[PDB]
């Protein structure tokens, strides 16, 4: 969800019109994942949250990306500096059930945002 | 009921003699009174808290005169003969 | 000594005296309690060492109470107390 | 015969602790040690189980008569000093060792005690909002 | 303003779902009308466990349960990123900005991000 | 937290009102004085002198307002 | 007048101390900051400094005036630190309450805080020194 | 701007006697007196704990300002001081030095007397002192008469 | 909201406060009527939370590890429910400081981890040295 912010703001402001609203409160919806995880593990958001944002961006002197793009969140409990890196503990993803949940979840928050008028009855 | 009277003025006695009994002694514990006229004055001393203490209840003033020939007699045991008085009334 | 000498007496007036000798034992629980010290466990060392001493240690900290002011505090104590139980009744009266 | 009930107990398990608030006084104390040596909030988390632990001689003075305010303040001062094994004596109420009285109690009861009690507290405090149906 | 109090309602059930991600995850003890006891970790089985009051709760829950019977895993996923939605879009409404650009950008949005997967 | 709510919401709603004096198109105002009269003018220094305020953080835009 | 007695009164020497530290607590030290006092009339001020603040402080509870006259004490002499007294003193009431409920005597608490008082100053005196570090390091430099 | 600064550096040095600030007396004094209770005990034990505990609030609420965590800044300053005093009766040491502080400025902790935070002796006792005064007389109250 | 861990506090709190005075075998009893009118008194901890019939949900769960605690074992039955119980009570004011339940379950869980190295060195258990599967008796 932290490299997808990088990604989309870039598409922001190639696409002209009104759409450039959606495209940048799009990314930041993203960030919800990283802070829950943070927030629940007692770790503070001045601290960890910048942080995540300096490992998927930084100043690179080269077209070709390099360092550490692995670096999640942690979830700490005992004691650290900074992230840690993911490859380490080998958590990954399947691409099936990541981009599964997107199309859901787009057309979750759609149907919320499409209805301006709800009619009840009592039983 | 002509004692049940007398047993509400022992009750309403007992209480002012518990008042003064948590002030028995150097260590005892200090009573805060405010004054109508908005005087704050504290202290330990059992004669000058049944003074300004300003008390209605006309059988709980009989202390207030004992307080008095207490220090005047005597001088000391002010605080002491409160206690003692509502020992006797509780027993 | 009160406590020993309640049963010479006969009576509703013996009763009284077995009574008293508990009224007077307010005033050293006093001050066992201001204190900070153990309120019971104070009281019950004071029956246990008086047994075999007398008057024996508060003078060697200096402390001397003399005897007319726990002289008049009983006495003083007669009379305030009497003139409570005394009054069976009260009204207006200007 | 009371000699046979007591060594029978013992012969099913032979790993056993000292009791009377022996062992529970040297963990308290140990852990306020070692979280002296752990940064972070944790420092503060492992002294308030140590002071949890000191509920179990409480309760023990108080349902015997004895007084668990001065108990406390008299075991901790010969736990610090010297031997650090000083129990309580269950009758007369004194310093001592429950070492020389041949006291003791079985470790499987501490060990799963510590384990139940650790955990079920922490599942209690593991959820912020709980909604439970009634019916 | 009842477009703005649904997603207060759902807000509610949000911070549900937000404690259950995560290792700090916990069940929900629930006790039936019948005296049983359903314990789980799982969001997606409590909601056949909860009464739905509001109908705009349900459109949530009928999502949540196509993530459990299709790809089995994700479906606190589902559920946090589209409550999420739901206040971003909040300031657009107070903005001004009208709700039928707002799905229209979701569309070009998402054909964006699959394409980078 | 509620002391920090109430110090945005003071000042905010005094500059809420005042988003139609700014520039040449600017609306005019009235204001109801308890007295018959009224301001017609959409001057915002006239329009902030006369309005009654309670919080005090709305008192120290005011002050700023003189200074400016 | 009205009498009142037991735990009571104990809890409302909290609540009193409590708002009285809150206003003290985010003025401690130079990091903190400034605080307006409005009264009936309408009219404010602003000022940084924590000791001014109790001056004109209105708090009608006969444990809160005390500090009334604490605060001024310190102004009249030291002119500095008036502050942190409040918050200590504040706390050291709260934790004197929860004693309550495990039957501990008032009277042992005081004695309690006098002789750690006596000897907290020994304590003290031990790790005193005067300027040191005058020469391989730097000390008055970092004031300025 | 120089006579602000030199007025800083004068009521310093005019007291011969200083002692570094910024929560350096509270912290060190609270360890001391978790052993020191032992010594006295007799019912009295239980208030040096809870007094030795209430200073901590000081070093709490000051960080609060600076925005740095008071929880993390509190406890790690606990973990420095106790290694600290098990070495000092002994005349010697290695790695454990003294004084150690807070810095809020450069959120690290640093040595005040380096850091440029010094208060005078004066200025701690009497503030120590008359706190506690104020704390007997509002415990001895135990009725409140108002008329 | 923050409310729901407050409730469940002081549900664990109501429970022990009986059970702290049935601790020791000299400790008091409890006594149960049931709707039945069956007056039973035990000293038994297990018993007594089998007829307190708890509505509230998570505080089952110390009448659930106290049978386990009665069966397996058969000893600290009361003392487990106590030590849970006060070791909730330290944790109530972490609450209003705004520190997360993370960390502090991870606190008690490092203290518990050092502690079974801890009562393993405090129990002795030796058999051939200086000792026999007799004199140890």
């Amino acid at each position: 969800e932290i490299e997808l912010i990088s990604r989309i703001t870039k598409y922001g402001e190639r696409t002209p019109g009104l759409l450039q609203l959606a495209i940048k409160q799009f990314a930041v919806a993203f960030e919800v994942v990283p802070r829950t995880l943070a927030e629940t593990a007692g770790l503070d958001v001045n601290e960890v949250l910048p942080n995540l944002y300096a490992a998927h961006n930084v100043t690179e002197p080269g077209a070709v990306k390099t360092d550490h793009l692995y670096k999640g969140v942690d979830i700490d409990g005992e004691s650290d500096e900074g992230v840690k890196d993911i490859r380490e503990e080998n958590i990954y993803d399947m691409l099936a059930t990541k981009k599964f949940a997107i199309n859901v979840a787009t057309e979750a928050a759609t149907t919320v945002l499409s209805i301006d008028q709800i009619i009840m009855a009592k039983k | 009921k002509p004692q049940e009277v007398r047993k509400a003025n022992i009750i309403a006695a007992r209480s002012v003699a518990d008042a003064i009994r948590t002030s028995l002694g150097p260590k005892g514990m200090d009573k805060m009174i405010k004054t109508s006229r908005g005087e704050i004055i504290i202290s330990n001393d059992g004669h000058t808290i049944l003074k300004q203490m300003a008390i209605l209840h006309p059988v709980a003033r009989m202390l207030v005169e004992v307080s008095a020939a207490q220090d005047s007699e005597a001088g000391d045991g002010t605080t002491s003969v409160v206690i003692l008085t509502g020992a006797l009334l509780g027993a | 000594r009160l406590s020993k000498e309640a049963r010479s007496m006969e009576g509703v007036q013996a009763f009284i005296w077995q009574e008293f000798a508990s009224a007077l034992e307010v005033i050293p629980t006093t001050l066992a309690e201001n204190a900070g010290l153990n309120s019971i466990k104070v009281v019950t060392e004071l029956r246990s060492k008086h047994e075999n001493g007398e008057l024996n240690n508060t003078y060697e900290e200096h402390i001397l109470q003399p005897v007319l002011v726990s002289t008049s505090a009983i006495t003083l104590a007669s009379e305030c107390v009497k003139s409570i139980l005394r009054i069976d009744d009260i009204a207006f009266s200007r | 015969h009371d000699a046979i009930m007591i060594v029978k107990r013992a012969l099913q398990n032979k790993l056993i602790v000292a009791g009377g608030g022996a062992t529970e006084m040297e963990v308290s104390k140990c852990l306020r040690d070692y979280s002296k040596t752990i940064a972070g909030k944790q420092q503060m988390i492992i002294n308030a189980f140590a002071k949890a632990l000191e509920v179990i001689p409480r309760q023990l003075c108080e349902n015997a008569g004895f007084d668990a305010i001065e108990i406390l303040n008299k075991l901790r001062l010969a736990h610090s000093k010297g031997e650090k094994w000083y129990g309580v004596v269950f009758e007369t109420e004194n310093i001592g060792d429950n070492f020389a009285k041949f006291v003791w109690e079985p470790a499987l009861v501490k060990i799963n005690a510590l384990n139940s009690a650790t955990e079920a507290t922490n599942l209690i405090l593991s959820v912020d909002e709980t909604i439970t149906n009634k019916g | 303003g009842q477009i703005i109090k649904s997603i207060a309602a759902i807000r509610e059930l949000h911070q549900m779902c937000l404690t259950s991600m995560g290792p700090c995850g916990r069940n929900k003890i629930i006790v039936n009308h019948l005296g049983k006891i359903i314990i789980t970790n799982d969001a997606a089985t409590m909601l056949r466990e909860l009464d739905i009051v509001h109908p705009a709760v349900k459109v949530l829950v009928m999502a949540t349960e196509q993530q459990k019977i299709d790809m089995g895993d994700g479906t606190n996923l589902v559920m946090i990123l589209a409550g999420e939605l739901l206040n971003v879009s909040e300031k657009l409404i107070s903005m001004g900005l009208s709700a039928v650009e707002i799905i229209q950008g979701y569309n070009m949005a998402r054909k964006f991000t699959l394409k980078e997967l | 937290r509620q002391a920090q709510i109430s110090n945005i919401t003071a000042a905010k709603a005094v500059a809420d009102v005042i988003r139609t004096c700014l520039g040449p198109k600017a609306m005019l105002k009235m204001l109801l004085d308890p007295m018959g009269g009224l301001v017609l003018t959409n001057d915002g220094h006239a329009i902030l002198r006369e309005i009654d305020v309670a919080h005090p953080a709305a008192k120290s835009m005011l002050e700023l307002s003189r200074t400016q | 007048g009205e009498k009142i007695s037991g735990d009571d009164i104990r809890n409302q020497n909290v609540l009193a101390t409590m708002a009285v530290a809150n206003v003290v607590k985010s003025s401690l030290g130079p990091v903190g900051l400034d605080k307006m006092l409005v009264d009936d009339i309408g009219d404010f001020t602003v000022t940084n400094d924590g000791a001014t603040i109790l001056s004109l402080l209105d708090v009608q509870h006969p444990a809160g005036k005390i500090l009334v006259e604490l605060a001024q004490q310190q102004d009249r002499e030291i002119g500095d630190g008036t502050t942190s007294v409040v918050i200590i003193a504040s706390e050291l009431l709260k934790r004197a309450n929860e004693l309550v409920k495990n039957k501990i005597h008032p009277t042992t608490i005081i004695t309690g805080f006098r002789v750690a008082l006596r000897e907290a100053i020994r304590f003290i005196n031990e790790v005193l020194s005067t300027s040191v570090d005058t020469l391989g390091k730097e000390t008055l430099i970092n004031i300025a | 701007s120089l006579h602000d600064s030199l007025s800083v550096v004068k009521r310093t040095l005019e007291s011969g006697n200083v002692v570094p600030g910024g929560g350096c007396v509270e912290a060190a004094l609270n360890i001391y007196l978790d052993n020191f209770a032992t010594t006295v005990g007799s019912r009295e034990q239980l208030a040096i704990a809870e007094f030795a505990a209430a200073l901590l609030i000081i070093p709490k609420t000051l960080a609060v300002n600076a925005a740095k965590d008071s929880s993390e800044l509190v406890a790690k300053l606990r973990s420095y001081h106790a290694a600290s005093q098990m070495a000092k009766p002994e005349d010697v040491k290695r790695r454990s030095y003294r004084n150690y502080g807070l810095d809020l400025i450069r959120g690290k902790i640093v040595d005040e007397i380096h850091a440029g935070v010094l208060e005078p002796t004066i200025s701690k006792v009497k503030s120590l002192k008359s706190a506690l005064e104020a704390c007997v007389a509002i415990l001895r109250i135990d009725t409140m008469i108002t008329v | 909201g923050k409310g729901q861990i407050i409730s469940n506090i002081n549900a664990c709190v109501a429970v022990q406060e009986a059970l702290k005075p049935t601790l020791g075998p000299l400790g008091s009893d409890i006594l149960i009527v049931t709707s039945n009118q069956k007056t039973t008194i035990s000293n038994d901890g297990a018993t007594i939370l089998k007829l307190l019939d708890v509505v509230h949900p998570a505080a089952k769960t110390l009448v659930d590890i106290s049978r386990a605690q009665d069966a397996e074992v058969g000893d600290g039955t009361t003392s487990v429910t106590i030590l849970a119980g006060e070791l909730m009570k330290e944790a109530k004011p972490f609450l209003e400081e705004g520190i997360s339940s993370h960390l502090i379950m991870k606190g008690y869980r490092k203290a518990v981890s050092l502690a079974v190295e801890k009562i393993n060195e405090l129990a002795v258990d030796i058999t051939s040295e200086k000792s026999s599967g007799r004199e140890l008796l």
